[PDB]
């Protein structure tokens, strides 16, 4: 059985950690919620 | 049990030791999740039960104790913050600016950063700390990394 523990509260952090990139990717979603790259 | 707003780890006792599986949102008394984390199972909190209310697959989303309740959306300009809660570590604010997913019914935020999948379920803001969707539904790019839509439900 699962079972749910409090993490913290919810709000924007200003000065966090910036990083990541932004990509634009094609991709396909099916009926099990499943998504896959397209080319 | 403890319904108070804010996030919250999923875990489970079924494996060895404590094993977190995922991560939800509690907000108006609605416990929001993917739904690959629980699979539609009913979850424990302190003594009290949180049975589903509303789920679908396709879309990966599930809620708790009432209907979806998060309705904020990325502007497709904006950088956002993945509060990002990782697996026995503690909850962190990552920002990025989010990506797009290109789709044959239109164009979805994604966040190009890489979590375990126990992170599944954290949710992404914007500068007014509103959820504008959760982690954990992506794709695995050519670089074996993983990019996360930003994946909002529907508010009746
Ligand atoms: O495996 C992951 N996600 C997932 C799993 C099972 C299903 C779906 C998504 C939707 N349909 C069912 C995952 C989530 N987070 C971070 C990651 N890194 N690598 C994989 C991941």
């Amino acid at each position: 059985d699962m079972y749910i523990e409090r993490a913290g509260d919810i709000t924007w952090e200003k000065d966090a950690e910036v990083t990541g990139n932004s990509p634009r990717l094609d991709v396909a979603l099916d009926e099990s919620g499943d998504f896959s790259l397209v080319e | 049990g403890e319904t108070t707003d804010g996030v919250y780890r999923v875990m489970t006792r079924r494996l060895l030791g404590s094993t977190q599986v995922g991560v939800g949102v509690m907000q108006e008394g609605v416990f929001h999740t993917m739904w690959h984390v629980t699979k539609g199972a009913a979850l424990r909190s302190g003594e009290g039960r949180l049975d589903p209310y509303w789920g679908d697959v396709k879309q990966d989303l599930v809620s708790y104790c009432g209907p979806w309740k998060l309705d904020a959306a990325w502007d497709g300009l904006s950088e956002v913050q993945l509060l990002a809660v990782p697996p026995g570590e503690r909850a962190k604010n990552i920002q990025t600016l989010p990506g797009i997913f290109k789709t044959k019914d239109g164009d979805i935020g994604a966040v190009a950063l890489d979590y375990p999948a126990g992170t599944s379920g954290s949710p992404i803001l914007d500068k007014c700390g509103r959820v504008i969707g959760l982690y954990g539904n992506g794709v695995v790019i050519k670089n074996g990394s993983y990019v996360s839509a930003i994946t909002q439900g529907k508010r009746e």
